[PDB]
RNA sequence: UUUGCUACAUCGAUGUCGGCUCUUCCCACCCUGGAGGUGCAGCUGCCUCCAAGGGUAGGGCUGCCCGCCCGUUAAAGGGGAG
RNA sequence: AGGCAGCUCGCGGGGUAGAGUGACAGAUCGGGGGCUCCAGGCGCCUGGGGCUUCCGGUCUAACUCCGAACCCACGAGCGCCGAAGAAGGGGGGAGUGGGUCACUCGGCGUAAGGUUGGGUGGCAAAAGGGGAACAACCCAGACCUGGGUUAAGGCCCCAAAGUCCCGGCUAAGUGCCAACGAAAAGGCGUCUCCAGCCUUAGACAGCGGGAAGGUGGGCCCAGCAGCAGCCAUCCUCUAAGGAGUGCGUAACAGCUCACCCGCCGAGGCUGGAGGCCCUAAAGAUUGGUCGGGGCUCAAGCCGGGCGCCGAGACCCAGGAGG
RNA sequence: AGGGUGUGGCUCGAAAGAAGUGAACCCUUCCGAAGGAAAGGGGCGCAAGCCCUUAGUACGAGGAAGGGCGAUCGGGGUCACG
């Protein structure tokens, strides 16, 4: 099957104000502004209304047409998160020796694992913020990519308790999304 | 780009390079144009989206307008030697 | 000896039992299994796509799973009737003199290299041939694809399943 | 522009269902010669079947406002 | 069913099977592109039958069958004592005609029965102008019915 | 990489077992490196996937090859080159 | 002064492929009825055996009640050769009695570039043009020199001629292989045709709730309070629910199995087959592969089309010899 | 790798080969076998392209006549490139 034409409409709310220029697509809001570049779209023309985004496509197959929803999804994180932040939480579990952990600039060092005297070191996207408040971890920031990637690579730090032993629950997890904030 | 009364140049054939308007859309990759008052004169029938290049310009006409039909718009817009603008 | 050697055809029919010696016996006995005469909905068949020759240990294989698979899920003499129609004629035969006459200097090679009979087989001559077929009621139709998906993986040759 | 509606048998192996989706399909063309041009090569391209194996039994126009699949009717 | 039809071998004669070869030699096909002329009845038919995959032919119209007497040259007329003698005129048909034949005394009064091997040319714009295989079951061998004129103005 | 089957090449000759010496290659992974599962608490095991960069030794018995055995080792892998 | 390597018509011969088995001989799987004996149970029932009868199913190199395509004998006709090149008769000189491969129909064999038969064709004893190179495959039979048109095969560069045209597919460098190099199995990866079943009297998926009550009925159990050893099966009901799944639990409990509400507002679900691709798919005589470069809406694959190049073949001019 | 051919460079050329009774090379006209266009004009096809006319015209192996210049060609040795 080919879909013959399909097309899909973005709305722009207020207080956001969206430029569109060779391809490249930027979003500016109150929280903050994101830059997307779009140009491996192709067979896709992105139409800059005067109040909301056009996506026009035609004789889709499986291919271009799960193109098309995908851009569509980026699109409306990037207006939500100029508007509202994202924010992910991570719980620090310890089951006897408790884990220390600090950031320092765009790394964050974790020390104190189940005992070993390595630190281990988490790269900090740009444009992202991570603090500690206790037995919890907060990553702030527009781009949700960026967010959900600083937020990843804490997590995936940890994992190496997870060599050579019989999980008994010992890392830093993943526990939730998007407050208002 | 290609929608109807978008006018069109000829790539390919014995016409190669004459003035010519979309007057439908047949399938994926046919449209039905026609040349109205060429000299020569573009026939009324299909053509493949790959042997036209699109122009800027553009006329108002309905789909499937018929040949009297489309010379009453290129003379509305002042386009009967107006093609030649670039 | 592996069965690529007796799935073609190797010269023709050899079956008449009486100019041939010593013949074993087949490994299948019994063809006809379940309640025959019972009350059916469905009378679903396995059927060959390419001509060739079944051994009679793929054949009794076949159906030993088959029949274990059914009998597993409700009964035996309840509503199913398993049947394997063809029956192995054919005589397969094996230069078995390599093994011991072909090294007392005795007729060793391809010296009087007719074969003596090891087994037999069915030879399926035609294409899209019956080879087994079950039937059951309307409840158990799903159960009778599984038991011959699963016997069909037994088998030298490519088939089908069709439903009536 | 005359949607036509082609039907006819294929053969791969003793192979005949006529009924709509392992036998028939629908063309919109301008006249008759284009229509059987485009069944021969998508059913031969995408299913490897030569001219020899398609036979087309019935072509005939169909009106605009009578088709079961909404495909064809969109790009109308 | 016309009463009169053109046979051309469009192969050579290396490696050919012995009955086809015997049975072209009856219909005085001996090498490549050479033409003949012969009724149609049931006998000359299966004879066509057997060296099919070496010929073609099929049934001469006025266009063919004028075309093919005059391409006769100084090997290739009729037998005038032998000698081919190329035509071009009535001037042989002026003597040769009072042994055999009847009722030919005039280039337009030769359109009834016989001739001799006719020595072609390959054709023009290419035997494969629209073909791949003159090897090829009715691809271009074979029996091809009125389309053998256009073939011999090719030729 | 065995053992057979065939008799194409060499019969006015291509020196026919084993060992030593020296070089290189394959991967179907024995150890060393990475990842996972487990009837994985830890130590030790068992199994699956990537990977041929480095290693894979000393002796008793037999002409051997294979094999059995002794004391160790991270392991003391298995094959080709007429 | 006739001859037959070919065909047609006429008139005859034959038991092969197939097909059958209640038409003979052998084999071979099930059911119903009738008769008998034996054993077991309380005259009956059940099992085994033998005979008969009826119904269906599987086979044959050494089976046949049948039976093609096809091959062959004779007569006539056609076609070709023949008084220039001559049926029957006579005479002189040989060489040969190791064959081999391709296509096709077989016997033996697990097979083989094996071995042994029937038919056709090359090589032997055959050049030249294609297949990278190649006795044997495809084109084709070379007296010498020049001109032209084609065959097999090819047209991005090596290298003469297409960076040719239309509809589609593949993302692996798969592939770029007539003879020459990959199976069973798995993939809704993507592309296509057939079925069947639900859809604006609001489907599928999802989301909140009702998500259930006598009763957690129960037999057995301290208790399994669906789901530990067998199992039924009733309405306070209507825009709502079954006496009811997998987890589990000493037992619970609870999530989930199943039916309605509320939302939502366009199509959805399950089988069958096909194309390409992916995994299956692992070696070294030493060092990378379609011949190489390299190629990605192709210079690959599938269904079609158009034009050219290209032999000593065929046509033409001149010359030579028998 | 080696000979045969095509195009060039340098060399030897008295005789036995042609040649002042004209070598070699340039111009013009004419005939012309098999074969055989294109540009232009008109029509058809989505397209590559095709059909009618141009036209069997231009051309085309060979062959025949005239004009100019005028002394080397054939042949031998060797080298480069296809």
């Amino acid at each position: 099957l080919k879909a013959a034409y399909i097309r899909e409409e973005i709305q722009i709310p207020d207080k956001v104000k969206v430029s569109l220029e060779n391809n490249v697509l930027k979003v500016k809001g109150p929280k903050g502004e994101v830059i997307k570049d779009f140009s491996y779209a192709k067979g896709i023309r992105i139409q800059l209304n005067e109040g909301k985004i056009i996506l026009e496509t035609t004789f889709a197959d499986r291919r271009k047409k799960a193109l098309l929803y995908s851009i569509i999804a980026h699109i409306k994180n990037m207006i939500t998160g100029t508007i509202n932040g994202y924010r992910y939480y991570l719980k620090v579990i310890s089951t006897h020796f408790p884990i220390s952990v600090k950031v320092s600039g765009d790394e964050v060092q974790v020390s104190n694992l189940i005992g070993e005297k390595n630190i281990r070191r988490a790269k900090i996207l740009p444009g992202v913020k991570v603090t500690v408040k206790g037995e919890d971890i907060v990553v702030e920031g527009s781009d949700i990519y960026n967010v959900a990637q600083t937020a990843a690579n804490i997590e995936s730090s940890t994992k190496i308790v997870g060599y050579d032993r019989r999980i008994f629950s010992d890392g830093i997890y993943i526990y939730k999304k998007e407050v208002i904030g | 780009a290609i929608e109807i009364g978008r006018i069109c140049v000829k790539t390919r054939g014995r016409e190669a390079g004459k003035k010519c308007v979309i007057v439908d859309i047949i399938d994926s990759n046919f449209v039905l144009v026609t040349g109205p008052k060429e000299i020569n004169g573009v026939k009324r029938r299909r053509v493949n989206i790959l042997h036209i290049e699109p122009t800027d310009k553009k006329v108002e006409i309905n789909k499937g307008a018929t040949d009297q039909e489309v010379k009453q718009a290129i003379e509305q817009s002042g386009l009967t030697d107006f093609i030649k603008e670039a | 000896r592996p069965g690529r050697c007796y799935r073609k055809f190797s010269g023709p029919a050899y079956t008449r039992r009486e100019y041939i010696p010593g013949i074993p016996m087949p490994k299948i006995t019994k063809f006809v299994m379940g309640n025959v005469n019972g009350d059916y909905d469905y009378e679903l068949r396995l059927i060959t796509t390419e001509k060739g020759q079944i051994r009679h240990n793929a054949l009794e294989a076949a159906r030993v799973i088959a029949l274990k698979y059914l009998s597993k899920k409700l009964a035996s003499e309840q509503n199913f009737a398993l049947v394997v129609t063809k029956y192995p004629h054919h005589v397969i035969r094996e230069n078995k003199m390599m093994a011991f006459a072909g090294a007392d200097r005795l007729q060793d090679g391809m010296r009087l290299s007719f074969g003596k009979p090891i087994g037999t087989a069915a030879r399926l001559e035609k294409l899209g041939e019956l080879v087994m077929y079950v039937r059951v009621k309307k409840e158990h139709l799903e159960a009778a694809k599984e038991a011959l998906k699963i016997a069909s993986s037994k088998l030298p040759i490519r088939t089908k399943i069709e439903i009536s | 522009v005359k949607i036509f509606m082609v039907r006819g048998t294929a053969i791969f192996s003793a192979s005949r269902f006529p009924t709509s989706q392992k036998f028939t399909k629908y063309v919109r063309a301008l006249n008759e010669k284009q229509a059987i041009e485009y069944i021969y090569s998508q059913l031969g391209g995408k299913n490897k079947i030569k001219r020899y194996n398609i036979h087309i039994q019935e072509i005939k126009e169909v009106k605009e406002d009578e088709i079961t699949d909404k495909t064809i009717r969109d790009l109308a | 069913m016309n009463e009169l039809i053109g046979v051309i071998r469009i192969r050579g004669w290396a490696a050919t099977p012995w009955y086809i070869q015997d049975t072209l030699s009856m219909l005085r096909l001996k090498n490549a592109f050479n033409a003949m002329i012969y009724p149609k009845d049931s006998s000359i038919q299966g004879m066509l039958n057997l060296v099919s995959s070496y010929v073609t032919w099929g049934e001469l119209n006025d266009e063919g069958l004028r075309l093919l007497v005059s391409k006769l040259e100084i090997s290739r007329g009729k037998k005038v004592n032998e000698e081919y003698v190329k035509d071009k005129l009535n001037v042989d048909f002026q003597s040769f005609v009072e042994s055999i034949k009847d009722g030919k005394l005039r280039l337009n009064k030769l359109d009834e029965i016989f001739s001799l091997p006719i020595r072609l040319h390959p054709p023009k714009g290419g035997f494969k102008g629209k073909v791949s295989r003159p090897f090829r079951a009715g691809g271009e061998f074979g029996y091809r019915g009125d389309k053998i004129n256009e073939l011999i103005r090719r030729m």
